[PDB]
C-alpha cells in the first residue's frame, strides 16, 4: 500500500502535465481516505516533492496539497503545522531560495498558491488564524499584489 | 501537579516552593496561544513592548510607523478566544504622533498615569494616560536610541538617554531639565539601564564594544568597565553591545552583542561569570530588547533569536527552548510575570502572545 | 547500650519528680528604651568593591 | 464597605523552633518553643516543663537563637520574623515583674532580592561576635555584635554561590568561618569562607572545595576538640576537617531523610538525628587521643535509638529527656533509657503535647444533636495522621466509679467534727436510703445511727451545734455529730408525708402538699417556728443564705404546681415578696438562690429543660431582668459547687451544664458527659476537691475544670487524611486517606487504619502500567467510613492502584432521595506532568455495607466538587462541568466552561458559584438554567495564588493567599456599567500570618453584635473565627485598636500595623476592613489605669445612637461580648 502511494505521488508529480490525471488523483484520494497514516505519508511525500528543483513537479505537488487541504481536515492540520516552509517552497518568499525553472511554470505556481492561500483565508481564517497571519505577512509586509496578473 | 498541592496543604514544602516550581513548569510550557490574540493595528514593525508595572494590565507597543498602542490585557470578552483590544492609540491622526519609529516606551515606575516614549524623531515625550496628551517634551541633537528611568528611584525621576551621540544624557523630569551629561563613550550608546538594586548606578553599552557602569553622584568618571577576559581586554563583546538588562535582583547583568554572544557579569565587581550561552544570533543594528523573568525558580532570559524567541537560563546557561511562530525577526519580548506570559512584537506588525499550556 | 551511657545531666533533680498547665500570656505595658537599633548600612557593595 | 473581625479560637500548636539554654537565669535550663507567632518559655524543673511565660510576637518566628556575648550573665535571644524584623531580647525578672527587654530591634529587609529556595537561615558565631543571615541568595547579611556603638550596622556580603543549600559557623577557627553546602550544575559542593569585619568581605576558607553527596542537605559544626564539620545527605554522613575526610554510608539511614539534629554532649561526641519517617538515631563520634595530646575523630557511627513522632526539631533537655518537637504530629517528651525494651526501642514516650495541625479539612457537626457544634478535623500526615474532635466544654477527671443503679439523691457528710473534710456519702433510692463511708479510697456500705434506711431521704447533712440532719418522706431527724443518736424528731401534725425539703445549717423549710413548715436548728431541738398553706401544691424549695446574713436566710424561694409560679417568701411570716409567673403547663422542679460575682440571682428550672434566671434583691425580694435558656429536654436538678474558691451551679440533666458568671453575665458551659441525674461536691482525703455524680445505673466520683475550653479528643488513623464530610443519614463520617506502601507487589510500612477496617473492599473499575522497582513507594488511597460514636473505621474501600482520591462530597443528587458519597479521583502516573484520566464514583453506605452505586469515567483530574441544586459541579483540569443524576443512576454531562485555568476551590450559595483559581484569584459564575453555560458574573484580575475561598454573603467573598494573607472582595452592584460590575473590588485586606487551608460555616458556641460566622483551619493547627460587624461597631473597634496600639508595647518593638499589613511579593498595603481580635481582647488584660488611658476620650454609642464618653467599663463590656462568640 505504501509503495502504491509513493508510486502514485511520483507519477502525479513527474508527469509534467499542466493538470493532474483525474483517475490517479481519485485513487490517491481513496488511499488518503483509507487511513490517516497513509494521509500523513502522502503529506510527507508531497513536502519532499516540493523540495525538488523542478517547477512542474512543485506545481503538481501544490495542486495535490490544495485538493487534500480542501477535502481533508488532518491534511489541513499538517499544512498549518509547516505553513512557513510550504510558503517558502511555493511562493519563493525567501530571496535566497528562488523558484526553480522553468520561469513560466514557477509563475503559474506562484499565481495558484496566491489564489489558494486567499481562498483558504476566506474559508477558514477565523479558525485557522495561523495561516491567516502568514497570509497578511506576505500581503502587506511582503507587498504581494493579489490583483497582479503575475 | 497534585503532589505540589498536597505538599502545600500538609506544610512539607513552604508555599514559595510550590509557587516557584509551578512558575518554572509554566514557563517551560510556553506556547503560541491560538485563542488569545492582539488586534493587528500597527502598519509596521514593533520596536518595543512594555507592560505597566503596578498591576500588569495595560501594555504599550511602539511601532516602526510611529504609532503607539495602549493594549489592554484584561480579558473582558469572557471568551477563551478573544482579541486584546487597543483601548487607545496615538496614530498619524493625533498631532503629537511620533513622525518616525518609536524605539522604546516605558511607563512611570511610580505612577501608572504617565509614560515615556522616545523616537527616531530626536525627541523623548512624556504622555499621561487620562488624556493621552504629551505632558512634556525633550529634544536632543541625536536620535534617542534608548531611554530608561530608574525603577528603584523615588528621590529623583532621572531619565537616562542614549543617542547616536557618544555622550549619555541625564534629564530630570521633576525639574524639567536636561542638565546632566556623562562622557567617556566613543560612539552611539545603544542601551542604558539603571540598576534595580542600586539607585544611582547606570549601565551603558555602545557599539564601541564596551559596557561602562557609572555612578551619577560622581559626575567625574565611570565606575567600572566590563571585560570578557578579566584582564588575562576592557571590552564586553567583539562587536556592538546592542542589548543590556540587569537580572531581577540586580546582582548580575546580561549583555547581548552583535558578535552573537550573550554574556553574564557580576554587577558588584564586573567580571565575566563565563556562562556559555552559545551562539545567540543577533544581527540587529538597533538596540535589541530582551527581558528576564521574575519570581521563578530559575531566572529565564528571553532573547530575540532571529525570528524565534530563545529562552535560556540566567544561572546555568542551558537553552530552555526556542519558541517559534513569528514570520519576521522578533524585535521586542516583554514578560508578564503575573501569569508567566510572554508578548513578542516582531517586525511583521504582529503581537504574538505566548502562554503556559499544560493540557 | 554502651553509647547511651553518659548522656550529660545538667542537674540531677531535673525531671526527677516528673508528673504526666499552659503558660500565662505575657502582655507588657511598660516600655524600656531599646538600647540599640539595627540599620542596614546603605554602602553600595559594588562601589566598595571597585574602590577596594 | 465591608467590616470583619478575626479572632484565634485555638492558638497554633505546630512547633516551629526549639532551643535550650539559660534564658531566665544563668543557673536555670530554659526551653524556648516557637509556635508560629507564639514563644513559650518553660523551665526544666524536677516536676517537668514548668511554663514560665508565653510571649506573643507580631511576626512569624523564622529564626531563634540563644547567644551569650562575653560579659553577659545569661543568654540573650535573637528572633528574626518572616517579615524580616530582627530583635535581640533578654529576660529580666525583678521580683514578680517579668519583662522581655528588647535590647536591639530593627528591620533587615532589603528592597529587592530573591527569597532563598531553602528559606531564611540565621546563624551566630561560637564566640557570639556577629549574626549571619542568609535571606536572599547571593547576599549574606552580617550584623556585628558590638556593644559600645548604639547602632548595629548590618551589611551585605556577596556570595558567588547563588544556590546555597545550607550554612553554618565553624568552631575551631580563629576568624569567623562559615562552612556552607551549595549547589550548581556540576553538583553540590561544601565550601569555606572567612568573614572579615574590617574588610566586610569573604576570604578564602581554611579547607579546599570538596564534592559531597548529591543530596548533601545539612551541615553540623562539631565543636572542640574535633573541629571541622559534618555533612549529612541522604545515604552518606561525611566529616570534613581540612584534609581529614571521613565518610560512612549506613543502610539504615538511606530509608528516610534526616531533617533535624541536636548536640547531646557539649564536646560533640554524641548527636541526635531525626528522620521524616519519625525514626530517631544517635550519631557517635569516636574521639581518639594522639600521644601528643590532640584529640581527633576516629570514626562515625549511627545507631537507630527508636521511633518517635515525626521530628521537626529535636532538643536534648536534660537527664536523658529529649523534647521531640513535631509539626506533622503531636509534640513529644521522650526518655532515652540505657536499656532497650523488648521491642528493641530505647525511646519511652514520657509525655505528649497535642498538635492540631496541619488541618487539611474539617467539618462542624452536631454529633451530639444537642446544638453544640463540634469540630471534626483531619490533622497530621503519614503515620501521624488522625482525626481531632474539638468539643467545647468542661471536662471531668473521675477517680472512682461504683455500680449503683437507680440513685435518687446524693449528699456529702462530715462524721467527725474535728476532721474538716467529708468522710461520708449518703445515697437515696426507692423509698430507702444508703450510707457510704470514705476511708481514703475505700467506698463501702454502712449504717448510720439516727438515720433510717427504710425511708427515702430528701436531704441530709451537717447542721449547727455539732449536729447532723436527715429529712425523709416520714419526718426530719436531728442527730448529734459526735454521738450518732437521734436527738430530735419532727413530724407533720397528722403524721402526713413530707413532700419537699430544703435546709441550710440553721434552718429547715419543708412542704407537706400545700403546707409549709419553717423549723430552726437548736441544741437537741427542731424548733417549729411558723407554718403556712400555699395557694397550690409545692413543687420545689430553697433557703440558701445570701450576702451578709450569717447562715440565716430571711428568704425562702418556692416553686408551685398548677400556677407554675416562682415565689419569694419572707421568713418567718411567709409573706409574699414577689410572685413570678413562669408560663406553660410544666411545673418547676428545681429552684435556687445564688451569688455570682457579688450579684444575687434566682435560678428556676422547669421539667421541660427550660431555665429561668433573675436578678434578686435580698432586702426587697425583688426579681428583675428575666432571662430564659434551654438546657436539654429532661428536668434539671440544680446544685452549687465551689471550684477554685468560686461559686458555680451544676445543672444535672440530659445535658450536664455548669452555670457561672463572667463579667457580670451568666455563662453556660456544657459538661462532657452523656447525662447526669444528681450531683454533689465531695472533699474527702482519698477524693479531695472532687464531685460525686450519678446517672441511671452508675455512681462516679471525679474532679472538674474551673471553666471551659476546646477539649480535643484524638482518633489515630496512621495514614494521611485529606478530606472529610459528614453523612447525617447513615451516622457515618467519610474520610479520604492515603498511605505509603513500599514495593515488595507492595507492602505497607506499618499497620494503619485502612488495613484493620472491620470490612475492607477494593474498587475494580473496568474503565481502565509501570514496573515499580523494589523499594519504590506507592500511594494507596482509601475511603474510610467511620462510625460517629465509636469513631472506628467500620469500612475501608481501597481505590485502584495509582489512583488518588482528590474530592469528596456527601449529598443527594437530582430527585434521588438517597444520600451518596460522591468521590472524585485521578490517576497519577509518575511520568505525566498532569493526570490524563480520572473518574467520579458514587457510593452508598447502606445497611452497614458500602456499595459502588455508580461510576463515570472522565478525562482529567476531579480537583473539587460541590452540590449545586441537585447537580454535580465538577472541576476537571482546566474545565468546570455540570452533571445531572439521571433515572438510571448515572451522570450526564450538560455543559462545560473553559474560562478557568484551574478551579481548585469551589463554593456555592443560591445561584452563585465562587471559583478559586490556582493563580487567577477568585471568579464568580452564575449557571444558566435556560441556555446551559456558566456566565462569569464577575472576577478579580489581581494575580493571587489562592488557598481557600468562602462566601460571607451574597456580596462579600472571603479568600486566602499563598503568602499568609486574607482578603474580602465585593461584587460592585452599585456599578452602572457591565465593566465595573465584572470587577470584584478588594474591599478588605489582612495578614493573618497563617496558611489557612479550609473554611467552614458554623460556630462552636451554644446559640448579637457580630453576625455570621466562619471557622478556618491552618497548617499550624490554628483555628480562627471570622465574623461580620456593624459600621458603628467596626468604627469603634478600629479606634480602640489604634489606641491599644498606642498603649500596648509589642515585644521586639514591631508595629501591629506593620505586622497585619497585607504583604505579598508584588505588593504591600496596610490592613483594612478587618479588626484584629487578639489585640482587642487583650483590652481585658490591661490594668485599670491602662484601661482608663485606652478609653480616654472615646466617642461611643451606648445603644441610644448618641456619642457618649466611652469609659473603661463600657469598652470592657464591649470586649466581653466579642469574646463570648468564640
Amino acid at each position: 500500500m505504501d509503495q502504491k502511494l509513493s508510486k502514485l505521488v511520483e507519477e502525479l508529480t513527474t508527469s509534467g502535465e499542466p493538470r493532474l490525471n483525474p483517475e490517479k488523483m481519485k485513487e490517491l484520494k481513496k488511499i488518503c481516505k483509507s487511513s490517516e497514516e497513509q494521509l500523513s505519508r502522502a503529506y510527507r511525500l508531497l513536502i519532499a516533492q516540493l523540495t525538488q528543483e523542478h517547477a512542474e513537479i512543485r506545481l503538481s505537488a501544490f495542486q495535490i496539497v490544495e485538493e487534500l487541504f480542501v477535502r481533508s481536515h488532518q491534511f489541513r492540520m499538517l499544512v498549518v503545522s509547516n505553513f512557513q516552509e510550504f510558503l517558502e517552497l511555493t511562493l519563493g518568499t525567501d530571496p535566497a531560495q528562488p523558484l526553480p525553472p522553468p520561469r513560466e511554470a514557477a509563475q503559474r505556481l506562484r499565481q495558484a498558491t496566491t489564489r489558494a492561500v486567499e481562498g483558504w483565508n476566506e474559508k477558514f481564517g477565523e479558525a485557522y488564524k495561523k495561516l491567516a497571519l502568514g497570509y497578511h505577512f506576505l500581503r502587506h509586509n511582503k507587498k504581494v499584489d493579489f490583483q497582479d496578473t503575475n | 501537579m497534585l503532589g505540589f498541592l498536597s505538599a502545600r496543604q500538609t506544610g512539607l514544602e513552604d508555599p514559595l516552593r510550590l509557587r516557584r516550581a509551578e512558575s518554572t513548569r509554566r514557563v517551560l510550557g510556553l506556547e503560541l496561544n491560538k485563542d488569545r490574540d492582539v488586534e493587528r493595528i500597527h502598519g509596521g514593525g514593533i520596536n518595543t513592548l512594555d507592560i505597566e508595572p503596578v498591576e500588569g494590565r495595560y501594555m504599550l507597543s511602539g511601532g516602526s510607523d510611529g504609532v503607539i498602542v495602549l493594549y489592554d490585557l484584561e480579558n473582558s470578552s469572557r471568551q477563551s478566544y478573544y482579541t486584546c483590544k487597543a483601548v487607545c492609540s496615538i496614530g498619524r491622526d493625533h498631532p503629537d504622533v511620533h513622525r518616525y519609529s518609536v524605539e522604546t516606551v516605558q511607563w512611570y515606575p511610580h505612577d501608572t498615569g504617565m509614560f515615556t516614549s522616545s523616537s527616531f524623531d530626536k525627541t523623548l515625550k512624556v504622555w499621561d494616560t487620562n488624556t493621552l496628551q504629551t505632558a512634556d517634551v525633550f529634544n536632543f541633537e541625536e536620535t534617542v536610541y534608548s531611554h530608561h528611568m530608574s525603577p528603584v528611584s523615588t528621590k529623583h525621576c532621572l531619565v537616562a538617554v542614549g543617542t547616536r551621540g557618544p555622550k549619555v544624557q541625564l534629564c530630570d523630569l521633576k525639574s524639567g531639565s536636561c542638565s546632566h551629561i556623562l562622557q567617556g563613550h566613543r560612539q552611539e550608546i545603544l542601551a542604558v539601564s539603571w540598576s534595580p538594586r542600586y539607585d544611582y548606578i547606570l549601565a551603558t553599552a555602545s557599539a564601541d564594544s564596551r559596557v561602562k557602569l557609572w555612578d551619577v553622584r560622581r559626575a567625574s568618571g565611570c565606575l567600572i568597565t566590563l571585560d570578557q577576559h578579566n584582564g588575562k581586554a576592557n571590552t564586553a563583546h567583539n562587536g556592538k553591545v546592542n542589548g543590556l538588562c540587569f537580572t531581577s535582583d540586580g546582582l548580575h547583568l546580561l549583555t547581548v552583542g552583535t558578535d552573537n554572544r550573550m554574556r553574564l557579569w557580576n554587577s558588584s565587581n564586573g567580571e565575566n561569570t563565563l556562562v556559555n550561552y552559545g551562539k545567540v544570533c543577533n544581527n540587529s543594528k538597533k538596540g535589541l530588547k530582551f527581558t528576564v523573568s521574575c519570581g521563578c525558580s530559575s531566572e529565564f532570559v528571553f532573547v530575540p533569536y532571529g525570528s524565534t524567541i530563545a529562552v535560556y537560563t540566567v544561572y546555568s546557561g542551558e537553552q530552555i527552548t526556542m519558541l517559534k511562530g513569528h514570520y519576521k525577526t522578533v524585535d521586542c519580548c516583554v514578560f508578564q510575570s503575573n501569569f508567566q506570559e510572554l508578548y513578542s512584537g516582531s517586525r511583521d506588525c504582529n503581537i504574538l502572545a505566548w502562554v503556559p499550556s499544560l493540557y | 547500650a554502651d553509647f547511651l551511657k553518659g548522656l550529660p545531666v545538667y542537674n540531677k533533680s531535673n525531671f526527677s519528680r516528673f508528673h504526666a498547665r499552659r503558660p500565662s500570656v505575657y502582655l507588657p505595658t511598660r516600655e524600656y528604651p531599646s538600647e540599640q537599633i539595627i540599620v542596614t548600612e546603605k554602602t553600595n557593595i559594588l562601589l566598595r568593591y571597585l574602590h577596594q | 464597605m465591608s467590616y470583619n473581625y478575626v479572632v484565634t479560637a485555638q492558638k497554633p500548636t505546630a512547633v516551629n523552633g526549639c532551643v535550650t539554654g539559660h534564658f531566665t537565669s544563668a543557673e536555670d535550663l530554659n526551653l524556648l518553643i516557637a509556635k508560629n507567632t507564639r514563644l513559650e518559655i518553660y523551665v526544666v524543673t524536677a516536676e517537668g516543663l514548668r511554663p514560665v511565660k508565653e510571649v506573643g510576637m507580631y511576626g512569624k518566628i523564622a529564626v531563634m537563637e540563644l547567644f551569650r556575648p562575653k560579659g553577659e550573665s545569661k543568654d540573650l535571644l535573637f528572633i528574626l520574623t518572616a517579615k524580616y524584623n530582627a530583635c535581640i531580647l533578654e529576660y529580666k525578672q525583678s521580683g514578680e515583674s517579668i519583662d522581655i527587654i528588647t535590647r536591639a530591634h530593627g528591620n533587615v529587609q532589603d528592597r529587592i532580592g530573591r527569597p532563598s529556595e531553602t528559606g531564611i537561615i540565621g546563624i551566630i558565631d561560637p564566640e557570639c561576635r556577629m549574626i549571619g543571615l542568609r535571606l536572599y541568595d547571593g547576599l549574606f547579611k552580617v550584623i556585628p555584635l558590638d556593644r559600645d556603638n548604639k547602632e548595629l550596622k548590618a551589611f551585605n556580603i556577596r556570595l558567588e554561590e547563588l544556590h546555597v543549600i545550607d550554612v553554618k559557623f565553624l568552631y575551631g577557627c580563629q576568624a569567623p568561618t562559615i562552612c556552607f553546602v551549595y549547589q550548581d550544575p556540576q553538583g553540590r559542593h561544601v565550601k569555606t569562607y572567612e568573614v572579615s569585619l574590617r574588610e566586610k568581605e569573604f576570604n578564602k576558607g581554611p579547607w579546599k572545595q570538596e564534592n559531597v553527596e548529591a543530596e548533601a542537605s545539612m551541615v553540623i559544626a562539631v565543636p572542640e576538640p574535633f573541629g571541622g564539620a559534618i555533612i549529612i545527605g541522604q545515604e552518606s554522613i561525611t566529616y570534613h576537617n581540612g584534609d581529614k575526610y571521613l565518610a560512612i554510608a549506613p543502610p539504615i539511614i538511606k530509608q528516610s531523610t534526616i531533617v533535624c539534629h541536636n548536640r547531646v554532649d557539649p564536646n560533640g561526641s554524641r548527636y541526635l538525628l531525626g528522620d521524616m519517617e519519625g525514626r530517631l538515631f544517635m550519631l557517635l563520634l569516636e574521639k581518639e587521643e594522639q600521644m601528643d595530646g590532640t584529640v581527633t575523630l576516629k570514626d562515625l557511627r549511627v545507631e537507630l535509638l527508636g521511633e518517635t513522632s515525626i521530628a521537626e526539631c529535636l532538643t536534648y533537655l536534660d537527664n536523658g529527656v529529649v523534647f521531640v518537637g513535631s509539626r506533622l504530629g503531636d509534640s513529644q517528651l521522650v526518655k532515652l533509657n540505657v536499656d532497650s525494651n523488648e521491642q528493641g526501642s530505647y525511646v519511652v514516650a514520657m509525655e505528649t503535647f497535642t498538635n492540631l495541625g496541619p488541618i487539611v479539612d474539617m467539618c462542624v457537626v452536631d454529633l451530639e444533636r444537642q446544638g453544640q457544634g463540634q469540630l471534626v478535623t483531619c490533622s497530621g500526615a503519614f503515620k501521624e495522621g488522625s482525626l481531632r474532635i474539638i468539643r467545647n466544654g468542661i471536662g471531668i477527671h473521675e477517680h472512682a466509679s461504683i455500680d449503683l443503679p437507680g440513685i435518687k439523691g446524693l449528699w456529702p457528710l462530715r462524721s467527725d467534727p474535728n476532721r474538716e473534710t467529708d468522710d461520708t456519702l449518703v445515697l437515696s433510692f426507692v423509698g430507702q436510703t444508703r450510707v457510704l463511708m470514705l476511708n481514703g479510697e475505700e467506698v463501702e456500705e454502712t449504717e448510720l445511727m439516727g438515720f433510717v434506711d427504710d425511708q427515702q431521704t430528701f436531704f441530709c447533712g451537717n447542721v449547727a451545734h455539732q449536729q447532723l440532719i436527715q429529712i425523709t418522706s416520714a419526718s426530719v431527724r436531728l442527730v448529734s455529730q459526735e454521738p450518732k443518736a437521734l436527738v430530735s424528731e419532727w413530724k407533720e401534725p397528722q403524721a402526713k408525708n413530707i413532700s419537699v425539703a430544703s435546709c441550710n445549717s440553721s434552718q429547715v423549710v419543708v412542704a407537706v402538699g400545700r403546707a409549709l413548715y419553717y423549723l430552726q436548728i437548736h441544741p437537741q431541738e427542731l424548733r417549729q417556728i411558723s407554718h403556712t398553706e400555699m395557694e397550690h401544691e409545692v413543687a420545689c424549695l430553697d433557703i440558701t443564705p445570701l450576702g451578709d446574713s450569717n447562715g440565716l436566710s430571711p428568704l425562702c424561694a418556692i416553686g408551685l404546681w398548677t400556677d407554675i409560679s416562682a415565689r419569694i417568701l419572707k421568713l418567718p411570716s411567709f409573706e409574699l415578696l414577689h410572685k413570678e409567673m413562669l408560663g406553660g403547663e410544666i411545673i418547676p422542679r428545681s429552684i435556687l438562690m445564688t451569688t455570682f460575682e457579688s450579684s444575687h440571682y434566682l435560678l428556676c428550672a422547669l421539667g421541660d429543660g427550660a431555665l429561668f434566671y433573675f436578678g434578686l434583691n435580698i432586702e426587697t425580694g425583688l426579681l428583675s431582668d428575666r432571662k430564659k435558656v434551654t438546657l436539654g429536654t429532661q428536668p434539671t436538678v440544680l446544685r452549687t459547687f465551689r471550684s477554685l474558691s468560686t461559686t458555680n451551679v451544676f445543672a444535672c440533666s440530659d445535658r450536664p451544664t455548669v452555670i457561672y458568671s463572667s463579667n457580670h453575665k451568666l455563662v453556660f458551659s456544657n459538661v462532657n458527659l452523656k447525662e447526669v441525674n444528681y450531683m454533689c461536691p465531695l472533699n474527702s482525703d482519698g477524693y479531695p476537691d472532687s464531685l460525686a455524680l450519678a446517672n441511671n445505673s452508675t455512681l462516679t466520683i471525679g474532679t472538674i475544670d474551673e471553666i471551659q475550653k476546646l477539649h480535643i479528643r484524638t482518633v489515630p488513623l496512621y495514614e494521611s487524611p485529606r478530606k472529610i464530610c459528614y453523612q447525617e443519614v447513615s451516622q457515618c463520617f467519610g474520610v479520604l486517606s492515603s498511605r505509603i506502601e513500599v514495593q515488595d507487589g507492595t507492602t505497607a510500612l506499618r499497620p494503619s487504619a485502612s488495613t484493620q477496617a472491620l470490612s475492607s473492599s477494593v474498587s475494580s473499575s473496568k474503565l481502565f502500567p509501570h514496573e515499580t522497582s523494589f523499594g519504590e513507594e506507592v500511594e494507596v488511597h482509601n475511603l474510610l467510613i467511620i462510625d460517629q460514636h465509636t469513631f472506628e473505621v467500620l469500612h475501608a474501600h481501597q481505590f485502584l492502584q495509582n489512583e488518588y482520591a482528590l474530592s469528596l462530597v456527601s449529598c443527594k443528587l437530582g430527585k434521588d432521595p438517597n444520600t451518596y458519597f460522591i468521590v472524585g479521583t485521578a490517576m497519577v502516573y509518575p511520568e505525566e506532568a498532569e493526570p490524563k484520566q480520572g473518574r467520579i464514583v458514587v457510593f452508598q453506605y447502606s445497611d452497614g455495607k458500602l456499595q459502588t452505586v455508580a461510576e463515570k469515567e472522565v478525562k482529567g483530574a476531579v480537583y473539587s466538587m460541590v452540590e449545586f441544586n441537585g447537580k454535580l459541579l465538577a472541576s476537571i483540569n482546566s474545565t468546570v462541568r455540570l452533571y445531572e443524576w439521571t433515572t438510571e443512576k448515572e451522570l450526564r454531562t450538560e455543559c462545560n466552561h473553559y474560562n478557568n485555568i484551574m478551579a481548585l476551590y469551589l463554593k456555592t450559595k443560591g445561584d452563585f458559584i465562587l471559583v478559586g483559581d490556582l493563580m487567577r484569584s477568585v471568579l464568580l459564575l452564575a449557571y444558566k438554567p435556560m441556555e446551559g453555560n456558566f456566565e462569569e458574573i464577575a472576577r478579580d484580575f489581581n494575580p493571587n495564588w489562592m488557598s481557600a475561598v468562602e462566601i460571607l454573603d451574597d456580596d462579600n467573598f472571603l479568600g486566602a493567599e499563598n503568602a499568609f494573607n486574607l482578603f474580602v472582595c465585593q461584587k460592585d452592584s452599585a456599578a452602572t456599567t457591565d465593566e465595573e460590575r465584572q470587577h470584584l473590588q478588594e474591599v478588605g485586606l489582612f495578614h493573618l500570618g497563617e496558611f489557612v487551608n479550609v473554611f467552614c460555616h458554623g460556630s462552636l458556641v451554644m446559640q448579637t453584635p457580630t453576625q455570621g460566622s466562619v471557622l478556618f483551619g491552618t497548617v499550624n493547627g490554628m483555628i480562627g473565627l471570622v465574623t461580620s460587624l456593624s459600621e458603628s461597631w467596626y468604627n469603634l473597634l478600629l479606634d480602640m485598636q489604634n489606641r491599644l496600639n498606642k498603649v500596648i508595647k509589642s515585644v521586639g518593638k514591631i508595629e501591629h500595623s506593620f505586622w497585619r499589613s497585607f504583604h505579598t511579593e508584588r505588593k504591600t498595603e496596610p490592613a483594612t476592613g478587618f479588626i484584629d481580635g487578639d489585640l482587642i481582647e487583650s483590652f481585658l488584660d490591661i490594668s485599670r489605669p491602662k484601661m482608663q488611658e485606652v478609653v480616654a476620650n472615646l466617642q461611643y454609642d451606648d445603644g441610644s445612637g448618641m456619642k457618649r464618653e466611652a469609659t473603661a467599663d463600657d469598652l470592657i463590656k464591649v470586649v466581653e461580648e466579642l469574646t463570648r462568640i468564640h
